[PDB]
RNA sequence: GUCGACGUACUUCAUAGGAUCAUUUCUAUAGGAAUCGUCACUCUUUGACUCUUCAAAAGAGCCACUGAAUCCAACUUGGUUGAU
RNA sequence: AUAUUCUUCAAGUGUAACCUCCUCUCAAAUCAGCGAUAUCAAACGUACCCCGUGAAACACCGGGGU
């Protein structure tokens, strides 16, 4: 394949393999042959956050424009992908076009949400979020910064000295009822269609 | 437009002049005497 | 001189890539322009190249003369170092023969 | 004049004329500061560690001691920087030698208010 | 300046350095047109990136290709690789993106060896 | 705004206030006649002797300077600093000095006005406080060596930003750069309010009143293309020439 | 202050405003410069760990030598402190008290490793490239300069793909390939 | 087969006489020079501050209004009785 | 002094005062010396014709040129 692949998944047919490379693009291979059926392009329709401590625009950072998971539906006709970005996708497999894009969360508290930070936070020396408000707090137990220096995704949430990142780690479809669960930073999401407040007719006269 | 790799300005010790230990910062060949021979020393005469 | 194979010369790290200037073939405009003073200046430009040849070789022979007598002097010097090595052993028996 | 932001300013302005000696942006919180012995050497009370700065904005010392400092004061005939933070203790730091003179257990809890006595140098 | 894109093409030990720039529609190989490639039976093996996608998409571009190494055949697999890569990496740069995924799906269904180097690294059993 | 922008705004308001000795040895050292080393070593008492001796010569040339020896050039007006006095009293010190630089500007080639204004420079700080009426009174002497000295002191106002490359320059400010001054629409509105102030005292002299028009002609000349620029220009120029015809003087 | 005179000297034999015994030679600044580390408290955030190595080294030295706990237990630890790469060799058991220094743990920092692997020219310039976002570890790019990197993970630092600084490198060898959009 | 005994051979072990700096006076010695509320000028060293080269990289992003500088187009003036 | 306050002395593998060694000296990189594969120019060397000097020497005098 072209770049580093990560997070494979196989169709329940047993005849196709869906890949998520680092260039963003998701490719669909055959197994009995080595050739590929097609690939679907995922670098554009991924929403990426600018973090608070960043120095680049959210448009041209290469943090989150790939997909660190993929899971075929049990129909074998749709892929749900999710990575360290803010967004989840639903690609159609034959027609090769995404269906709907889901923003996982809208929190200023988490880092990877905003495409564009506010400008009034930027004081001449630095963002007004990176300033430690920890010493202002009334209790002792809040003020004690025990964060290790470069601990990323570490043991406790205190040991970051950063806001938690937005990432959707692993995504699977449900077996039963058109649901799929994406495991987020905020916690495991569940999307569904159990409403059916929708007029989806078939063969009306 | 703030610069990258900024760091808190702090005191150089190997370079600063205000420190006590760092406050500090023509050949000469004496002619062998016009009296002297190789070792004889031809000038000394009594009285000594 | 040593001639590095080009397959070695190609995958070298950037710090050490050997600078080998290709010869120029198409005549430059500047090498068709510049004036060379001939006649009297040629007799006074041959001569400076004839003096600096002498003073480079008179140095590099006399500078070789020192490192010829450097080699002789340290052989004479180590012989005096060896006598002060062995005889210093003999005193520290004749000292500790008393003790 | 010396001022400190609760978030990050420390500005050691000359005040009558318009000159500006040092402007330090500290991303730790800061509570109070005084000039110690001249206009030249001042001492902020950071998030945890009272620092000792110079007229340019240089650090001169990261005081390992003085481990909380809400209220900070100097008294000028003894060269004796005094702190009393949210830890109860009361520490006097003889800033000419650098030798901490006396560390005093207050026994009464977090020091809510401190101000020197000029005539007497008791506090 | 001049919009260009450089792509490589590699078979057995033959490289293929295809500069692609916006131009008038000439396609050269080693300072010679592409209608004069040597093996004369495998000339349609290098007309594949011309004729698969359609010869209209070469009307505005130049394809300067120079090759070294290889043999008679294993250079023809290098110029068909670097023209396919040099065409499909100019539409993602200086022309439209939806052109590129039309091309990358066109060369794929025909022969994937046009794009990625089929590296026949050994296997021990 | 930032901190250092606001904290340099305090510096302009205390530009004259002598605080340290080094602040005094920079302010007092600049003057019209003496160089920078010999100026700092002399009292106001020394300067007042040379001024009041010179000012009595100007009173002989015309009697109008006799009044200023009662108020500004008097012996009691050595102790008064500007900075100590109230806001109403400073505007009267300006309105004396503004009335002074009208009478001073005419006799400006002469040596005694150079020794006369210098005490009014060095004691009354007119090279910092009111340098508009200092420069507008002496704007016609740009070729002379006395205006080259006047440039070598003054922190230039925001309206005279055309001359800002000629401060402490070798050669005098050239004739076209004087036009780039008058080409501005705001700098003319001074030179109206300077002239209508200057006509009311009926002391407008011949060489001055030429250099007004010889700039006011060229401003019409440089703007002869832009018909919008001329349309906004004649509330400035024709209101002068209306008031310039009301003069008793035939020369105006 | 003044270069005080000879009679001023003997009364002020001990005063100094810049250098204190509390301040401990300014060792913390002196190694903050050599490795260019951003925030000040980062040193003593390591030097609490690097001291905690020696306190576990000391009490494990106070056990008797033929104890199959003690023989197992520091060799269990030197496995980890070498995998993380703070110490050069695994053989000596007294590296664990003598060679465990902060400057040892402060050179498995990411910008030092980008200067060791000759990625950036200097060590300040590597902080300049991390903060701008050109470097990555495997999938995800890394943005804290002060990322500790395991000796095992030291294999995987590269320039982030399609960057303007990995594009310039490939132009020097005349080996770009814009199908990668390098 | 290895280890003693003896013989041989090499390696190694003790330094002393002064002077100064070391204690917030005083290193122990009277054989040693230093107690002053400063005002200027010169010269040198170091530090910021604004641009900036080897030499890049990244832009807290987008709009609206007003101001300026450069570069052509145009016009005017000077210019083969000599512009650069 | 009439259980606390104050005072004297003793003891503590008591010590966030105070002494001391470590918490620096890199599986690093630059700049300076040195200097190779190379390059441009000039001179000099070999052969070849030409010009001056000279009365003249296939000139043993100088010069130019390829």
């Amino acid at each position: 394949v072209y770049s580093d692949v990560l997070a494979l998944s196989m169709r329940p047919d047993g005849k196709e393999v869906a890949v998520s490379t680092l260039k963003g693009q998701i490719s669909i291979f055959n197994i009995e042959d080595a050739k590929q059926v097609g690939n679907i392009d995922c670098r554009k329709d991924i929403i990426s956050g600018r973090f608070n401590q960043d120095r680049f625009t959210a448009k041209n950072s290469e943090r989150s424009k790939f997909f660190t998971t993929i899971h075929y539906s049990f129909d074998g006709m749709a892929i749900v992908a999710g990575g360290n970005n803010n967004s989840i996708c639903l690609y159609d497999v034959p027609n090769e076009v995404l269906l709907k894009r889901f923003i996982v969360s809208r929190n200023m508290a988490l880092n990877g949400t905003l495409e564009f930070l506010n400008s009034k936070k930027m004081t001449e020396a630095g963002s007004l979020d990176l300033i430690d408000d920890a010493g202002e707090n009334s209790d002792l137990e809040d003020r004690i910064d025990n964060s290790l220096p470069g601990s990323q995704r570490g043991g406790d949430l205190s040991t970051r000295k950063m806001r938690p990142e937005v990432r959707v780690t692993s995504v699977q479809f449900s077996p039963t009822a058109n649901a799929f669960a994406a495991a987020s930073t905020e916690g495991l999401l569940i999307y569904s269609t159990n409403d059916t407040i929708l007029f989806d007719p078939f063969d009306l006269d | 437009t703030r610069k990258f790799g900024l760091v808190k300005r702090t005191l150089n010790t190997k370079k600063d002049q205000r420190l006590k230990k760092n406050q500090e910062n023509t050949r000469n060949i004496p002619q062998v005497s016009s009296a002297l021979f190789f070792q004889y020393n031809q000038a000394i005469k009594p009285p000594y | 001189g040593l001639k590095v194979p080009k397959a070695v010369q190609k995958e070298l790290p950037f710090k050490s890539q050997i600078h080998q200037m290709k010869p120029q073939k198409k005549k430059t405009y500047m090498a068709k322009r510049a004036v060379v003073l001939g006649g009297d200046e040629k007799k006074a430009r041959s001569f400076i190249q004839k003096v600096l040849t002498i003073s480079k070789a008179k140095d590099s022979k006399r500078k070789e003369q020192k490192a010829s007598q450097r080699k002789e002097r340290l052989k004479k010097l180590a012989k005096m170092e060896e006598e002060k090595s062995q005889r210093d052993k003999e005193k520290k028996k004749e000292y500790f023969a008393q003790n | 004049l010396l001022i400190t932001g609760r978030k990050g300013h420390v500005a050691s302005m000359d005040w009558r004329k318009g000159q500006l000696r040092a402007e330090l942006f500290l991303n730790e919180t800061c509570h109070s500061a005084t000039y110690l012995q001249n206009e030249q050497y001042f001492a902020v009370a950071q998030k945890k560690y009272t620092f000792i700065y110079d007229h340019e904005g240089t650090e001169l010392h990261r005081l390992k001691q003085h481990i909380e400092a809400r209220h900070l004061d100097f008294l000028p005939y003894h060269y004796l920087l005094v702190t009393a933070g949210e830890t109860g203790w009361l520490k006097y730091h003889d800033v000419s030698t650098g030798q901490l003179v006396s560390e005093l257990r207050t026994k009464a809890g977090p020091t809510m208010a401190m101000a020197q006595n000029p005539w007497n140098a008791v506090m | 300046a001049v919009p260009s894109v450089q792509t490589f093409g590699k078979k057995k030990s033959a490289t293929a350095v295809a500069h692609v720039k916006a131009g008038k529609g000439l396609i050269k190989v080693n300072g010679s047109p592409i209608t004069l490639v040597e093996p004369e039976i495998l000339r349609f093996k290098v007309y594949e990136p011309l004729l698969l996608v359609g010869l209209d998409k070469f009307s505005n571009i130049d394809i300067r290709v120079r090759v070294t190494g290889g043999g008679h055949v294993s250079q023809v697999y290098a110029i068909r690789q670097a023209i396919a890569k040099g065409l499909v990496a100019y539409h993602q740069k200086y022309v439209d993106e939806q052109s590129k995924n039309e091309l990358k799906k066109a060369f794929t269904s025909y022969d994937r060896t046009l794009l990625i180097a089929d590296s026949r690294r050994p296997e021990p059993k | 705004s930032s901190l250092s922008d606001q904290l340099a705004q305090v510096a302009s308001n205390n530009a004259t206030v002598a605080l340290d000795r080094k602040r005094r040895q920079k302010l007092h050292s600049a003057s019209l006649i003496y160089n920078s080393k010999t100026a700092a070593t002399q009292d106001y008492d020394f300067i007042f002797e040379n001024a009041s001796k010179a000012l009595e010569e100007l009173s002989q040339i015309e009697p109008k300077f006799a009044i200023f020896s009662r108020t500004l050039f008097s012996e009691s007006s050595i102790s008064l600093d500007r900075n100590v006095q109230t806001k109403e009293e400073i505007k009267d010190l300006d309105n004396a000095i503004n009335a002074y630089l009208l009478l001073a500007s005419s006799k400006w080639y002469l040596a005694p006005t150079l020794h006369a204004t210098e005490w009014l420079v060095r004691r009354f700080q007119i090279h910092v406080k009111n340098t508009e009426m200092l420069l507008l009174s002496t704007l016609n002497y740009y070729q002379t060596p006395v205006f080259k000295r006047i440039l070598s002191i003054i922190k230039l106002p925001p309206l005279f930003n055309c001359l800002s490359n000629f401060v402490r320059s070798e050669k005098p400010p050239t004739a076209l750069t004087m036009i780039k001054l008058f080409n501005d629409m705001d700098f003319l509105k001074l030179y109206t309010s300077y002239l209508d102030q200057c006509i009311k005292h009926n002391a407008t002299y011949t060489n001055q009143l030429l250099f007004t028009t010889c700039c006011f002609i060229n401003v019409v000349a440089f703007n002869s293309n832009n018909d919008e620029k001329l349309n906004q220009l004649v509330p400035i120029l024709l209101e002068i020439s209306a008031k310039l015809l009301a003069s008793k003087s035939k020369d105006c | 202050v003044r270069k005080l005179k000879h009679h001023e000297q003997k009364l002020l034999k001990k005063v100094d405003f810049l250098e204190w015994k509390q301040d401990q030679g300014h060792r913390d600044t002196q190694v903050m410069r050599t490795y260019h580390i951003q925030n000040r408290e980062d040193y003593h955030k390591y030097n609490r760990i690097c001291g905690d190595i020696r306190r576990l080294a000391n009490k494990l030295s106070l056990l008797p030598p033929t104890d199959p706990f003690r023989r197992k237990h520091e060799q269990l630890l030197l496995d980890k402190l070498y995998a993380m790469g703070v110490l050069t060799t695994k053989s000596k058991i007294s590296d664990l008290e003598n060679k465990v220094t902060v400057s040892a743990i402060c050179r498995r920092r990411l910008p030092v490793i980008m200067h060791r692997l000759k990625m950036a020219e200097t060590i300040q310039d590597a902080v300049k490239f991390i903060e701008q976002g050109h470097v990555r570890v495997g999938p995800n790019l890394i943005n804290d300069p002060a990322y500790l990197v395991t000796r095992n993970m030291e294999d995987y630092v590269t320039w982030v793909d399609n960057s303007k600084i990995k594009k310039t490198l490939l132009r020097y060898r005349n080996q770009i390939d814009d199908f990668d959009f390098s």
